[PDB]
């Protein structure tokens, strides 16, 4: 036993000294893609990988093999695409070039990149069973785009999968799918838009122009978002995808203490830093069951910690604002106190 | 024909 402990050290530092040789590559399937809420496609700290120890001067023919047998999926019925890190700030799944990019290394294909993730089309096994495969792609006259449901009455994301179209397709023919995914009815009046990066949002105005022209800078894993043109959606809290990724890029968490109460741990909020008072104290009031008329809030003093100027109720500003002296560390907290009936 | 953008530049 002792010898077995004497080998498991060992062979422990083999692998941390051949590591080098080794790069990891994260493989994302799109299960992963459902449910997601924010931008993109997933999200990196919740996402689910299948990992893969791989030599760095492999081959990506190798790796393809070794993968479908790994999974279980034949060889000509999936395919790869790798994540991207774009200049603005969104990761997309790229393209890659089987054919020119053939007889190249796996590590050279990350551009040195490690780890290295990839999306992972493969075709649903159960309609596999049923004749279906993995269709061809014409690099340069198709393009795959990502789907996206908004529903305004709960206020959230539903991922309808991806499609390939042909490049010279019009967006109005995208339509029916787009309500087929979503589970509408054929005709139902539709409002598109281009998730472009966060805070971005981009309404599609012409349905009737081709897919070059319908998004700026058309690529592969563009993502279209839509939803049902109806008036109910004026109920809702946020009506556009638009909104939406605002909100989100906006959402904030601020604790809240009660200045009466010594050392108060109070309660976290999830607001949005472009809020104004109102909606700051409507929102507090909600978790009071109180009317918001009662709450008087204090200013941060900077500095020093605890309660600051009294937050008159004419106040022309925004969270932003409110909270703008706290470091990135520091904790988001704001005073308040109740008031008498 | 109609091609898909190299690069995102925004
Ligand atoms: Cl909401
Ligand atoms: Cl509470």
């Amino acid at each position: 036993r002792l010898q077995e402990e004497k080998r498991i050290e060992a062979q422990k530092r083999k692998e941390r000294q051949e590591a080098h040789l080794y790069m990891q590559v994260q493989i994302v399937a799109e299960d992963q893609f459902c449910g997601h809420q924010g931008n993109d496609m997933y999200d990196e700290e919740k996402v689910k990988y299948t990992v893969f120890k791989v030599l760095k001067n492999s081959s990506l023919a190798e790796f393809v093999q070794s993968l479908s047998q790994t999974m279980g999926f034949p060889q000509d019925q999936i395919r790869l695409w790798p994540m991207q890190a774009r200049s603005n700030g969104t990761k997309r799944p790229a393209m890659l070039d089987n054919e020119a990019d053939g007889n190249k290394t796996m590590i050279e294909l990350s551009d040195n990149e490690n780890p290295w993730t990839i999306f992972l089309e493969t075709v649903d096994p159960e309609l596999a069973a049923s004749g279906a495969t993995l269709p061809k792609f014409d690099k340069d006259h198709d393009v795959m785009l990502f789907l996206k449901m908004y529903d305004p009455k709960t206020r959230s994301l539903n991922y309808c999968g991806h499609i390939y179209t042909p490049i010279s397709c019009k967006i109005r023919d995208l339509l029916p799918v787009m309500c087929d995914r979503a589970g509408f009815i054929q005709d139902t009046s539709l409002i598109l838009y281009e998730e472009v990066k966060p805070n971005l949002t981009e309404r599609i105005q012409d349905y009737d122009v081709s897919l070059d022209k319908a998004l700026d800078e058309l690529m592969d894993g563009d993502i279209i978002v839509f939803q049902k043109d109806d008036p109910e959606n004026d109920n809702s809290e946020l009506p556009t995808a638009k909104e939406y990724f605002r909100d989100l890029y906006h959402r904030v968490d601020v604790i809240f203490c009660d200045k009466t109460i010594p050392n108060d741990p109070g309660f976290v909020v999830t607001l949005s830093n472009r809020m104004n008072y109102f909606q700051v104290a409507k929102t507090v009031a909600q978790r009071l069951n109180t009317d918001p008329m009662l709450l008087q809030f204090f200013k941060s003093q900077g500095y020093r910690d605890g309660p600051g100027n009294p937050l008159r109720h004419n106040y022309e500003g925004t969270l932003r604002d409110l909270l703008q002296f706290f470091k990135p560390r520091q904790p988001k907290k704001l005073y308040y106190q109740q008031l008498k009936m | 024909g109609p091609r898909k953008c190299a690069r995102k530049t925004r």
